[PDB]
């Protein structure tokens, strides 16, 4: 552009006997980023690029104290860093190309912009591999989950192509990349699933509880004659399920994180945290918290009416201090039903 | 392509110029080259490929980047299969005059002396698991309808009348499906026809043979992309994938002892009477060529054993061997498998294990005259590889003085398209053929095929696959992938194949004595592509074989699949895959 | 013979950059060059038919283009103290397209250049 | 160096010469190499080999970053590129006078030091871990052989406000001893098998509690050897071995008994406390290796400090060296806090792992901010010298040398002769502690360990260990997923204690106390081999009580854990009380 000598250039050219390439060619492209002169398509089209005048300066890396940038010709680069750089440089010109300069004379000065064509284009490539292709530490590519270094160093936790049904993107495994790693497991890494998304709140994990219902179609409570078999069944009409609703309690203090986990805050987030990356199926996970005395609107209208089930918190008229309690519940992080139906036909003969 | 990075630089270096010598301060001189018009070899040849080196190799392997820790589906190790040869299709054997005989035929037959090719030779190639066969071929294959309107077949009265059948046991005589299947409904209906079969009454007054245990049919291994698929539900090929064709489950096809109420003079029936209860199509003809019993496969496989050339210096002697650098070798032919060496100085030094045994620790805990095989590409212009290989703790000791290293080394030919090939049989058992046998060349062999390398997604997309990681799937998460993973021959057929599915959802199962959270998952779709009854049983069986495997890495899961049949149609198969313990 | 005359420049300007460049003196390529040691030039080791070989195999390795070549040295013994020079007589034809030389044969055209050699204090 | 070099040039001069000219046939059809011969100037020598010369670099260059990348990604889920200080028990003795509520604040200490090698001292990180009581006393004991196989201790003083000080923690004094390694281990052994302990009181000086309402077991192990294994299977946030140590977490079997002494009066403690149920073996010791209070063994820690510098252009590299560490201090540790005084934000820094996304995608109040480093040699002398470099769009186009830039780092020493001295200069601890201490360095300190995992082919292992899934199948995977972490000390030892042979798996239910259906599952590990270690006994005790801590596998898993040794006698269970609040 125009405005990367403008920017860079004209504005802070103090530091240009001292700077580091590497530094300054990555400041080139945070210069210009939008639609930047993408570097990966140099293998046909140089030109309409405007790159900088590095080139003929035969440096070495962060080399780079010369610094001349014209205006006029629509392109930046005419560096010839006469006597000095000797990159490579070994040997006098051949005869042919002599007699066409005639006789490695001051005609050279408008010789060396077609000698440096390749020297153009290799220290691209060689700044390229620094920055971006097998360098970056995941830290210079440093994208928005879009490098390949990203998506390298991510799927081996098994995430490729299931771009489906994610609405906050998956950009949170900076916390959850060992501890997803370790398979059919864990107690532990909720909790740290709370520390990532919510400092200051604390939890603690109780291993099983007394889930209920779930109503079966026979009854069974009237005996057969026919076909009447004992071996586990003690029961009457509902049954309790142990074995796998594991339950959750939090610990906050600021309102502004109580009211970041009203229904409508960040109660999404770890909603979504769970049943597509951590859980899926495995299990189902009941949520509660304990906080103090109140913070309760009134019964008025359309949208606000559940915070879940319980709703109080206009008796407190008359005392001057307060005491703690349980606040609500949350629903278990659920997948399921029955889809409709019976079926017709069958597998295989063997 | 090779050639693709090569013709950007093309377009690139002439673009360059064109900027160049127009108006900028090398058209001082170079105008003057132009105008007078400099297309050189003077210039222009070289100097361009001087460019083009750099802009092939170097920008190939910026543009992919293939990391070294991509080398570790070799501990995986399904990935033999990076070079699967031609399918040679399931060759054909005639009688030898049938006279109180019994075939005993063993495998490693080499096959087709006859077919040289313009830059082509002669290709011998084996079979796989020759089978000892029966003398009797019947030769009318005929769709009869009863009076009650039911399209039955045809009587076993072939050769019984010459031969000792006392003497001749009759267990499990198989037959693939002959070239009728080309009516892409024939080995669909006529399997999924014997997914219903009835009993059998034959006339034939010969009491000669009266056996049990009817067989296995087939013809499924002409196909070669939904055959991968059942190939990596089997993790557990890991030595029957060496020859790799695995013909020991035979891609299971049954039917139970099949009771002859056999007939006197004139009576008979042949009913298959469930699905006979819809009989044939109008366009499903009848054709004498559904003739099929003594179809047995073979593959391009061909063997040698070079010279023994080695060893001096380090690991770095890579076997280009004469009998490979023999010019009709060296264009086409290559290496497909190196096995079964290392008996040098001792009889024991170095054997071809330790490139793959150690899968861990202790390291140190290993005694010596142990190895690895590294394994490299080849020239440009083919699928050539070439593999370093060496030691690991002799070449520590730095001793070259180890010479008489033994080759065990098979490997598959190249070749040109538009080839049709020359049937013969090359070679004949000693004393079984008391007359020679006749080659069919039932259908056109395959090409070779190879894996997609050619994506980062590609690759490392099986990378995460093969795991217990299901745990919430859809149809874009599946039709995407990887069923597009097993595909490399990769066809319009097959694009109207796997297009077809439109619906995945999950639910959750709770029968029980205790607890069970279980669940089971419903697709099937549209009536086209995979639209055969058939074809809709057995694409379907490649699949759920597959389904099983992944299954839990802790027991509250548990898969049951019911399958939509067309929009009007409903199915369901499974029986509950209850895996044991797999943590 | 426009092209002939390029075809010496060139020659010549290559020539010299090789007997420039000591054999050993460049880095990157020690093969480049000729052996010229001060000794050869001291005294008269019958270096000519040495030297003519020397020159041939550098002229062959590193100048492809020429293609008939025949080199000749002349030593003069006369020149003494900082001289004692060597004629080189390189009598060339070019391989090039254009080929104008005794066995490329384009036009018939030898080439030729002449220099002096001289030793280092 | 030039050799391979030059073979990058004779590779591509071949390579272009034949296998990218003569392959091409069709290009052979637009670009011919052979057949118009060599140009007439010398023009072709020196493209040639200035092009291969450039990919010569270039090859150079691509053989760099995968040592680079690779060591860097692999830092992410492990967390193994580290070392470890040295370490020996701490045991702290103060004057018998000033019992009188002797309630021990341990919060801010120091270590006990020495010179060693070129006049260099030592400052190891003090503890500020957790001593509830200094004791009454600890008496010179004497395991006074019994009926029973029994062998009793002493303690005992008075001269203090023991109706009160010791009213204040006796309760849930988890206080244990130490001793050596055939003695301690024999001891927690009988740990698991201790009798009612019938006439349980401590003799001499009951004058001043006169109340035995409270009952406080002990319970301890050898800390360096076993128990990096068990500090390793846990999550990505804690120190190595400043989080497990001060942090009672350990698994010690803390037997507390509730005996009345049955003794004549005028005791003021009968001398029995130690009913068992075994022959107490001969051949071992006895003698007062039994010590009330000592406190943990602890590392080298240094507070280092030194002077913030910003230039737009450090950010990209800087390296720095402080102060002191140019004055001989070998080693530092990782960058532990940054902090300072900017512009509009006035300080802003979150360390690049726990990034909370305004790059990323949370973009909620969060803002830019990079902390990260390196470690890159490059060194005179040693294997490791970097600083860090972390930039993003902050302000260095109008402040160039001006940012929020203050740090905390602390470090250690790795260049030191061997050395096993005493912690002897430097007993300025006491200095809140109204009571002054005694120190005794108690045992050797041991060697920093930095030998890791040393080549490349292991790393591939420990990339395995994800999708080659859990080491808890076939004990191929329990010999092979065992980490050699022991194997970094390599006592061969171990490395006998490394013959596991085949586990078999199983599962089953468990009724609970209020009746319900628990899963449950059955390892079937066996040991087989003889000749374990030096007691089986004591070896395979102090063995399992480690392996047991290491089986967090699942959520809903009542556990598991049957020993069964080679058919010598006797097969060994475990079983806690895994409960639907907390597992025993």
């Amino acid at each position: 552009s125009q405005s990367a000598p403008a920017r860079l250039i004209t504005r802070y050219r103090k530091q240009l006997p001292y700077i580091n390439f590497y530094r300054f060619c990555q400041l080139l492209e945070q210069s210009q980023p939008d639609q930047p002169p993408i570097g990966s398509g140099w293998q046909a089209r140089q030109e309409a690029v405007r790159f900088c005048p590095y080139p003929g300066m035969g440096f070495p890396a962060s080399e780079i104290k010369d610094a001349v940038i014209p205006e006029e010709s629509h392109l930046p680069p005419i560096v010839h860093v006469t006597f000095m750089g000797l990159y490579g440089v070994t040997s006098p010109l051949p005869a042919h190309y002599i007699s066409d300069i005639a006789q490695q004379r001051e005609g050279h000065e408008a010789a060396a912009d077609f000698l440096d064509i390749f020297s153009h284009r290799l220290i691209t490539q060689y700044y390229r591999i620094w920055r971006k292709y097998s360098y970056p530490a995941t830290f210079e590519a440093g994208g928005q989950d879009k490098t390949s270094q990203y998506l390298l160093g991510l799927a081996r936790l098994g995430i490729p192509g299931c771009a489906q049904n994610i609405a906050t993107p998956v950009s949170r495994f900076l916390a959850l990349l060992p501890l997803m790693l370790l398979p059919g497991r864990t107690a532990e890494g909720l909790t740290s699933l709370v520390t990532l998304l919510a400092p200051g709140t604390q939890a603690r994990v109780w291993h099983h509880d007394r889930r209920r219902i779930p109503l079966k179609t026979p009854l069974t409570m009237r005996v057969h004659h026919p076909v009447s078999l004992k071996s586990r069944p003690v029961m009457g009409d509902h049954a309790t399920d142990v074995n796998g609703q594991v339950l959750l309690q939090l610990s906050t203090q600021t309102g502004s994180e109580v009211q970041g986990w009203l229904p409508g805050g960040h109660l999404y987030s770890d909603l979504l945290a769970l049943l597509h990356v951590y859980l899926g199926s495995r299990l189902d996970v009941r949520l509660q918290l304990c906080v103090e005395r109140s913070l309760l609107p009134d019964a008025r209208l359309s949208c606000r009416p559940a915070a879940g089930s319980p709703q109080l918190g206009r008796t407190a008229v008359m005392r001057t201090q307060a005491k703690i309690a349980t606040s609500a519940a949350r629903v278990m992080t659920i997948s399921l039903g029955r889809y409709q139906r019976v079926q017709e036909h069958y597998q295989r003969k063997e | 392509l090779t050639l693709r990075y090569f013709d950007a630089e093309m377009r690139y270096l002439r673009e360059a110029g064109k900027a160049f010598a127009q108006a900028h301060p090398d058209r001082a001189a170079m105008l003057d080259l132009d105008k007078a018009g400099t297309p050189d070899p003077c210039v222009e040849r070289l100097f361009e490929g001087f460019a083009f080196s750099m802009g092939r190799l170097r920008q190939k392997i910026d543009d992919d980047l293939p990391e070294l820790t991509e080398s570790l589906v070799s501990m995986l190790w399904p990935h033999y299969l990076r070079t699967i040869p031609s399918l040679s299709v399931v060759a054909l054997t005639p009688r030898l005059s049938v006279m109180k005989m019994a075939e005993t035929v063993p495998a490693g037959l080499e096959v087709t002396s006859r077919p040289v090719g313009p830059g082509n030779t002669v290709c011998r190639y084996r079979t796989t698991r020759a089978i000892p066969l029966n003398p009797l071929a019947v030769e009318k294959v005929v769709m009869t309808t009863e009076p009650d309107g039911r399209s039955v077949l045809k009587i076993g009265f072939a050769c019984s009348e010459l031969a000792d059948w006392s003497q001749v046991d009759l267990h499990r005589l198989s037959l693939y499906l002959a070239a009728e299947a080309p009516v892409s409904s024939t080995l669909h209906l006529m399997m999924t026809k014997r997914l219903a079969a009835l009993y059998l009454r034959l006339p034939g007054n010969d009491e000669r043979i009266r056996i049990d245990g009817w067989f296995s049919p087939g013809g499924f291994a002409e196909e070669d992309r939904l055959w991968p698929k059942g190939d990596s539900a089997f993790s557990g090929y890991q030595l029957l994938l060496e020859y790799f064709t695995f013909r020991e489950k035979f891609m299971f096809v049954h039917l139970n002892g099949l009771e002859n109420v056999s007939l006197p003079a004139g009576i008979s029936g042949f009913d298959l009477e469930v699905v006979l209860s819809q009989p044939w199509p109008a366009d499903l003809p009848v054709t004498d060529d559904a003739l099929c019993l003594h179809c047995v496969p073979v593959i391009n496989l061909f063997t040698l054993e070079a010279d023994p050339l080695i060893i001096n210096g380090l690991e770095s002697e890579y076997l280009l061997r004469p009998k490979r650098l023999q010019d009709g070798y060296t264009e086409i032919y290559s290496v497909d498998a190196v096995t079964g060496s290392g008996r040098t100085g001792s009889a024991e030094y170095v054997p071809f294990t330790s490139f793959r045994h150690r899968g861990g620790m202790l390291r140190h805990d290993a005694p010596e005259r142990y190895y690895h095989t590294r394994v490299k590409r080849g020239v440009t212009g083919m699928y050539d590889t070439w593999l370093i290989l060496g030691g690991q703790r002799w070449e520590a000791d730095r001793m070259p003085e180890r010479e008489t290293l033994s080759l065990r080394i098979t490997g598959t030919n190249g070749q040109l398209p538009r080839r049709a090939l020359q049937s013969t049989l090359l070679d004949r058992c000693e004393q079984v053929l008391q007359a020679p046998v006749s080659v069919r060349n039932l259908c056109k062999p395959t090409l070779p095929v190879y894996p997609p390398t050619e994506d980062r997604f590609h690759w490392r997309v099986m990378s995460h696959l093969g795991t217990g990681f299901l745990n919430m799937l859809s149809s874009a998460e599946v039709l995407r992938g990887t069923l597009a993973l097993y595909n490399w021959r990769d066809d319009e057929l097959n694009h109207r194949r796997l297009d077809a599915i439109l619906a995945v959802q999950h639910h959750r199962i709770q029968r029980f004595e205790k607890g069970f959270l279980l669940r089971g998952l419903d697709v099937e779709v549209t009536l086209d592509g995979n639209g055969f009854a058939g074809e809709g049983d057995i694409h379907l069986f490649g699949e759920m074989l597959n389904r099983f495997l992944a299954l839990y890495a802790d027991m509250n899961q548990f898969n049951q699949l019911t399958l939509i049949v067309q929009p009007e149609g409903k199915c369901i198969r499974w029986k509950e895959n209850h895996n044991p313990r797999l943590p | 013979v426009g092209e002939e005359e390029q075809v010496i420049l060139s020659v010549l300007d290559n020539m010299q950059r090789i007997l420039n460049t000591r054999a050993g003196s460049l880095k990157h390529l020690p093969d480049y060059g000729l052996p010229d040691i001060t000794t050869i030039l001291q005294g008269m080791p019958g270096t000519a038919h040495q030297l003519m070989r020397v020159l041939s195999d550098v002229l062959l390795k590193y100048e492809p283009r020429i293609k008939r070549v025949d080199v000749t040295m002349q030593e003069q013994t006369q020149p003494g103290e900082l001289h004692y020079v060597i004629d080189a007589e390189l009598k060339d034809a070019g391989l090039v397209r254009y080929g104008t030389t005794f066995i490329p044969e384009g036009r018939v055209l030898l080439r030729h250049l002449k220099q002096q050699r001289y030793v280092q204090t």
